Formats: structure tokens, C-alpha cells, sequence
């Protein structure tokens, strides 16, 4: 996922005076709440536990 | 029995009422913790004066 | 560790690392259940940046600038070794596969 | 593939028969064909092989073609695409297809610029030669100011002039007095001393030098090309089907028409000459030359409705689509020179969005709005043009676009400035997302934000929002209904007190067709005043008991 | 230039592309790992004895 997603961070590091700039600017933060909060909930192995 | 809304909605009576049902718990059973504790804590002070 | 830091391919900038981190809970087993919300916190990542001599030749660096950034969440596990996740305790099972390399 | 092979010929001026192998395209294999096919690999490029020159590399100066126009520097498309890989993407074939342009750019797409000019504003010259053009011209004009008293209609959306914009409101009234004068005289004097014979040709010239100010919005300009255009189809019409006639009628073939009309075309006196020719075809015509009477006058009757001969519509006509030629060539050719900068905008949106593919075919009809509107006459460069115009349609391409719903655009877009501000939300608030936190970074109450979110997302029910009450609807698909709750009401308000029973219909329209106040009421009341009013109210407190509604209240279910 | 036709056919094999195409599949940032584990049973399966 750090490899494959991170696009518009990966993208706008190239442009920006970062003497000004910062390491944070451009992430979003979205998608890795759901697609690892339900890792957990709707993985391929990560069913219904057997209560 | 359960009511949830956005937030800046304080929630509605039914839940308002159920509020009390579990303030009730945590209200009577701090009022036995606070007890419980000092009954130990103050008990290891009053141990070593009766060294 | 595998990813960062990422010294830019540009070659004028460099998005650097120290460490992960986890903090900051709301809800908890019980609310995971009588309002369902899966039993998670934030991950928040240490990063950092540093930029060099654009004008001089004796003191090789000029800017440093270091903070926490998020980067997702983890859901949160029990002492009786459980998760609490939409509701229910949704639960990994393990993987038994033929190992990296070659066969 | 196949770019290889003829652009290192051409780099070359030259190409070695045996270099096909050597600069292979790597597509297709057909070694017997190459004996044929060479021959537009030569007329534009000639060499052949022998063991060694001495003094001899001079050959190609006097036995090749000039330009590169059109032909084998275009049509060489099919034999670059002819090998898509049967099964593998539209992601694949715009490689080949971009076989053609390689990076026209900084300059050359500004040469297509300054041939899109000599042709838009050579074509402008001959607009002030087909003399029916310069008088629809003006009859734009004098369709609008005819009548006494007016300031818009036809005055606006109209005289237009790119001027490099440099004018006022009087020197704009002045393009109909100025040209007009400049037409009013040679409309006619193309009759004195002959169509182009001396001062004529001057008189013509000189009009088309005024008219080189007249420099227009596209399709005000092109409304004036299309006039040439149909003008000339008037004549074009007739000698196809005259020539057609010629076969059909005279059995005498395509050549034989050309022989005959081309130097007296005006009227029956060629083919009566085609009559006097004799031969079996022409023989035949004493008994039935009446039925091509019947249609070479109406090739008469179009210089007898306008004072045109034939003599003008073969030169000037054609003199419009050599300026054509240029302009709508290079309004084609400058998009081909600019169809990769808009994968390279296009494909940054492609990311998912909604496939990895479509927005740049979006942003290629984008493309046409930006090549139309080019004023690198204000100095700026095609990049930024791009960077603006060609973004937003390869934007909205998939904004509004393609999906379920649609919306004025402020109200799409404005959903994803809360999308873009979630960003801070997400890690300063920083575990879940809380509108309540969104109402302090937009200063402003979440239910006339939710104006948008109410509906925008993909629309409920609603259906014409809550004016379907008041709406067309109003017809008895609905005011059966009214004449059931009216009839309830009118039931329970007359077993009522005998005087209170009147008052406790009155203002907002329940029991009469016209709910009135006192006049007609109060004279079928009597006694007294204005509890006529207070006791559509008074049933709030000895009507308290709430069984007084028990017939009343189905009219919500039915 | 082969191992470009291999995943590409009918497009021309851009040069220094067709050297990335393949060595990507072993070396890229996103493409290849075995953690320590993996090259552990790599050398285990050819009897190596570099640790």
C-alpha cells in the first residue's frame, strides 16, 4: 500500500520550495482507516470469529 | 434499547433516560471504589505506624 | 523502513522517517457493540525533511524541519486474545503457505 | 510500429532498399509487396544500392516532391496501426496512432498558427470577391436597422471585429459606412470595363484589404463561408446532375460535357452546339431536346438571380477553399501536434476515477474549444492554454459527466471542497470525521451546507422538490382528495353549535371555492362580529376532548 | 526487447523500458521481497552457505 497509492505525495514532493515546505503538505487520509480498521471485517481470512 | 445522531443533535429522550441507567452503575460503584481504595491505601499508612 | 526515507527522484527533496506510532482511542468493547463502530485507533508516523548549502561551501546543511503526520488506523485487541469489529468480534485467521524464494 | 524506419529515411534524405530490415518496422512481414509500394517510399524520398559512388550524391535535386502535405506524411497511419495486438488495450494503440507527431512544439504548432491565419484571413479576401457574400454581409446589418427604432436583435452577436479589439462604439458603426462604401461601388463596377479587367481587379483588391479588419467570432465568420459555400453548390448541383443528364438523356459521357459547357456555359447554346455535332447520341436529341431545356435554364436562372456569370464562380469559389485548405488543415493538424500533452494532463485524472482511459478522449474534444479560441496574439503559450481550458473539460469529462446525477457546477465541485477539507479532519480532530467540527472550518450552519447534501449525492424521491403540490398536478390526479377532507370537515363543522358552526371555516381556503372574509359570511351569521375569526381558534380548549377528530384524519392515507 | 513483446504485443519496445519491464520484476519498490525468511529458503533449497 506505501508503494502503490501514495501518488499525489509521490507527485507534488517534486514542486514545492520545500526549504518552506513541510513533510506532511499533500497526504490524504481517507483510505487507510477503512482498508485497515476492516483488514479485520472483510479480509479474505477474517471472518465472523466461531462464538 | 438504542438512539445515535449527528452529534451536534444531543440525543433524544429514550436514550436521555438509558444515560441515567448506566450513570447509575458508574455513580454507585466509584462511590464503592473510592473506598475500597483508601480502605487499602490509608490502611498501608496506618501498617507502618503500627510498626 | 522498506519505503522511507523517500529522497525524491527529482533530486531536490526528501521526506524522511524516525518511527510509527499508535495513540488516541474513543471508543471501547462496549461501545464496539451498542453503537457497533470497530474497536480502532489512529496510526501516526514520525517524519521529517532536510535541505543543504544553496549558496556556501563550509557548513553542508541549512534546513532541518521534523513533526507526526497520520498515515490510517489498527483496530485493538483483548486480554482474552479478541477484536471487536462492526458489531461482532471479526477475527484473522493464520496462513499456512509454501515459503518465499523458489521451489 | 513502422516510425523507425521512415523517419530515419527522411532524417536521411534518403533510404537504402535493404535499410528495411535494418530500421525493420516491427509489425508485418509482406517481401513480395515492397516492389509496388515503393514507388510513394520514392516520389518523396528516392535512393537505390550499388558497391560505390565516387562524385554522384546530387540525384535527389531534380526527381522528388516539395511539402509533405497531406499524402504519405498522414496516410501512413494505416500501415502504422495495422498490427494492434488482437486482445491488448486502447492503452497500446494511441502508441502507434502517435506514430505520427513526435514534439511539434514551441514553435512549429506557432507555425500551424500562422497557417491557420493565412488561411482564415486569405479566405476573409475572397468573402470580399463572391459579390453575393459582401451583400449578405450587409444585409446582416440592413436586416435590423430597417426599422426605425431599435438597439438590439441582429446589431448584437455581430460586428465582432478582432481588430487586435482596438475600437469604440463609432468606429464600429463605421465598419457600415467604410466597407459599405468600399462595396457599394464595385457591387457595380465589376460590370464597368469587365468582372477583373483593370480597375475592376484593383477595385476588388482594395476590398479585400478593408476587409482583412474583418476578422470575426468563428461562426460568424463561417456563416459567411457556409453562404460561399451553398452559392457555389447552387452552380455545383447543376453541372452534376447536367453531366449526369449528359449519360442519362444524351449518352455522352464525363470529357464530352467538360468539351462543351466549360466555354459557354450559361445556356441551351452548348447543347444545341451538342445537337450540331451530329453522331447517333446527338442525332437523337431532335426528339427530345425539350426535356434538357426544361433543366440548362436553371443553370440560366442562377446568373439571372444574381448578375453572376459562371466566368467568376470558376476562380473565386475556389480561391475560398485554398484558403480553406489552410485553414481547417491546420485546424486538424494543430490538434494532432498537441495530442500528447493531453495524455499528460488527461492521465493524471485517469488515476481510477472512473477508467484509465476515457478523459483523454475528452480532453481531445476540449482540445477543439482551445485550438478555436488560440490568441497567442495576447503573447502566451499553448502549455498554459492547456494547463487552463484543456484540464477542466479533461475535469469535467467525469465530474458531472458519466454519473448518475447532475448539478449547476458550483454544487458538484463544492462537495469535493468538503472532500479536500476532510484531509485536516481526519488527523487534527483526528480518529473519526465530526461535521460539527467541518461548521468552524466553513464558517457556516450545516443544514443550508446540507442544501447540497440533502439531494446532490444521488437524489430521493422528491418529486418536483415540494412545489408538486402547487405544480400541474393540482388537476383531480390529486384534488380528489381536497374533495374528501373538505367533505369530512364540511361534515363535523355542521353538527357543530348552530352559531359557531360558520367562523371555523373562513382565510385559508377550507369549505367554499372562494373562502372569504366577513361580507358574504357574517350576512349568513347574523347577531354579532369577529367571533366570525376567534373561533377558528376557540376549538383549541372545550374541543380539547381529542375523539373530536375521529372522522377527520384519513385524509393523510387516502 | 522480447520480454517487452512478452507484455506488450503490438507496441514499439521503448529502449531503456524494456530493460525496467523485466529487472522490475526481481528489484523494483513495489514488485519484489521475500523478507529474511524468503532468501533464507532460497540459499536453504540450493545448499548454499552464505548466512
Amino acid at each position: 500500500g506505501l508503494v502503490r497509492v501514495e501518488r499525489a505525495v509521490k507527485e507534488r514532493l517534486s514542486l514545492g520550495d520545500l526549504d518552506t515546505l513541510m513533510p506532511q503538505d499533500m497526504i490524504n487520509a481517507k483510505p487507510i482507516s477503512a482498508a485497515v480498521k476492516e483488514f479485520f471485517g472483510s479480509s479474505q481470512l477474517s471472518q465472523f470469529m466461531d462464538q | 434499547v438504542q438512539v445515535f445522531t449527528r452529534d451536534g443533535v444531543e440525543k433524544d429522550k429514550r436514550a436521555l433516560e438509558i444515560e441515567e441507567m448506566q450513570l447509575k452503575q458508574a455513580k454507585k460503584d466509584l462511590s464503592e471504589e473510592l473506598q475500597i481504595l483508601e480502605a487499602g491505601l490509608f490502611s498501608r499508612i496506618r501498617a507502618v505506624l503500627v510498626a | 523502513r522498506s519505503v522511507f526515507p523517500i529522497q525524491s527522484y527529482s533530486g531536490n527533496s526528501e521526506l524522511q522517517y524516525v518511527s510509527y506510532r499508535l495513540g488516541e482511542p474513543v471508543f471501547d468493547v462496549q461501545e464496539c457493540q451498542i453503537r457497533g463502530v470497530t474497536y480502532s485507533a489512529p496510526l501516526r508516523v514520525k517524519l521529517r525533511l532536510v535541505i543543504y548549502e544553496r549558496e556556501a561551501p563550509e557548513g553542508t546543511v541549512k534546513d532541518i524541519k521534523e513533526q507526526e503526520v497520520y498515515m490510517g488506523e489498527i483496530p485493538l485487541m483483548t486480554d482474552n486474545g479478541t477484536f471487536v469489529i462492526n458489531g461482532t468480534e471479526r477475527v484473522i485467521v493464520s496462513q499456512l503457505h509454501r515459503s518465499p524464494g523458489v521451489f | 510500429q513502422l516510425k523507425l524506419l521512415v523517419t530515419r529515411g527522411k532524417e536521411q534524405g534518403y533510404l537504402t532498399y535493404a535499410e528495411v530490415n535494418d530500421h525493420l518496422p516491427e509489425d508485418i512481414v509482406d517481401s513480395d509487396q515492397i516492389e509496388d509500394i515503393i514507388q510513394m517510399i520514392n516520389d518523396m524520398g528516392i535512393q537505390v544500392m550499388e558497391e560505390a559512388p565516387d562524385a554522384d550524391d546530387l540525384m535527389l535535386a531534380e526527381n522528388t516532391a516539395d511539402e509533405d502535405a497531406a499524402e504519405a506524411a498522414a496516410q501512413v497511419l494505416s500501415s502504422v496501426e495495422s498490427e494492434i495486438g488482437r486482445t491488448t488495450d486502447p492503452v497500446r494503440m494511441y502508441m502507434r496512432e502517435m506514430g505520427t507527431v513526435e514534439l511539434l512544439t514551441r514553435e512549429g504548432e506557432i507555425d500551424i498558427a500562422k497557417r491557420i491565419e493565412d488561411g482564415i484571413n486569405q479566405v476573409q479576401c475572397s468573402v470580399a470577391e463572391y459579390p453575393e457574400a459582401i451583400t449578405y454581409l450587409l444585409e446582416q446589418y440592413d436586416r435590423v436597422e430597417a426599422e426605425e427604432a431599435r438597439l438590439s436583435d441582429l446589431i448584437t452577436g455581430f460586428v465582432d471585429p478582432n481588430a487586435e479589439n482596438s475600437i469604440d462604439p463609432e468606429l464600429a458603426r463605421e465598419k457600415f459606412a467604410e466597407l459599405r462604401a468600399q462595396y457599394v461601388v464595385t457591387r457595380d463596377t465589376i460590370k464597368a470595363k469587365g468582372r477583373s479587367h483593370a480597375t475592376a481587379q484593383e477595385e476588388i483588391l482594395k476590398l479585400s484589404e478593408v476587409f482583412k479588419q474583418f476578422r470575426l467570432v468563428p461562426k460568424q465568420f463561417d456563416y459567411l463561408v457556409n453562404s460561399m459555400r451553398v452559392m457555389m453548390d447552387r452552380v455545383r448541383t447543376q453541372e452534376r446532375l447536367i453531366m449526369k443528364l449528359c449519360v442519362e438523356q444524351c449518352k455522352m459521357p464525363k470529357k464530352n460535357f467538360i468539351t462543351l459547357f466549360t466555354g459557354n456555359e450559361t445556356s441551351d447554346t452548348w447543347f444545341n452546339a451538342a445537337i450540331a455535332m451530329n453522331k447517333p447520341w446527338s442525332e437523337k436529341l431532335h426528339d427530345v431536346s425539350e426535356e434538357v431545356h426544361r433543366a440548362l435554364q436553371k443553370l440560366q436562372q442562377i446568373e439571372e438571380e444574381t448578375g453572376l456569370t459562371i466566368e467568376q464562380v470558376k476562380d473565386i469559389n475556389r480561391r475560398m477553399s485554398i484558403g480553406e485548405a489552410k485553414a481547417r488543415r491546420a485546424k486538424k493538424e494543430m490538434v494532432e501536434a498537441n495530442l500528447r500533452l493531453v495524455i499528460s494532463i488527461a492521465k493524471k485524472y485517469t488515476n481510477r476515477g472512473l477508467q484509465f482511459l476515457d478523459l483523454i478522449q475528452e480532453g481531445n474534444i476540449g482540445l477543439m474549444k482551445a485550438v478555436d479560441k488560440f490568441e497567442y496574439r495576447r503573447g502566451y503559450k499553448f502549455s498554459t492554454y492547456a494547463t487552463w481550458w484543456i484540464r477542466q473539460a479533461i475535469t469535467r469529462s467525469i465530474a458531472d459527466q458519466a454519473r448518475t446525477i447532475r448539478i449547476p457546477v458550483h454544487m458538484i465541485e463544492t462537495i469535493n471542497k468538503l472532500n479536500r477539507i476532510s484531509r485536516q479532519m481526519l488527523q487534527e480532530m483526528g480518529r473519526e470525521p465530526t461535521p460539527e467540527e467541518l461548521a468552524e472550518r466553513m464558517l457556516m450552519p450545516e443544514d443550508k451546507i446540507r442544501k447540497v447534501l440533502k439531494i446532490s449525492m444521488e437524489t430521493p424521491i422528491g418529486d418536483d422538490e415540494d412545489s408538486h403540490l402547487g405544480i400541474d398536478f393540482i388537476e383531480d390526479t390529486t384534488s380528489a382528495t381536497t374533495e374528501s377532507l373538505r367533505a369530512a370537515t364540511h361534515d363535523v363543522l355542521a353538527g357543530l353549535t348552530a352559531r359557531e358552526a360558520k367562523v371555523l371555516r373562513m382565510r385559508f381556503g377550507i369549505d367554499m371555492n372562494t373562502d372569504y372574509t366577513l361580507e358574504e359570511v357574517g350576512k349568513q351569521f347574523d347577531v354579532t362580529r369577529e367571533r366570525i375569526r376567534q373561533i377558528e381558534a376557540k376549538a383549541l380548549r372545550k374541543l380539547r376532548h381529542p375523539s373530536r377528530s375521529e372522522v377527520l384524519r384519513s385524509f393523510l392515507d387516502d | 526487447v522480447e520480454i517487452y513483446r512478452m507484455m506488450r504485443p503490438g507496441e514499439p519496445p521503448t529502449r531503456e523500458a524494456a530493460e525496467s519491464l523485466f529487472e522490475n520484476l526481481f528489484f523494483s519498490e513495489d514488485r519484489y521481497d521475500l523478507s529474511a525468511v524468503g532468501r533464507m529458503k532460497f540459499n536453504r533449497s540450493l545448499l548454499r552457505e552464505e548466512i
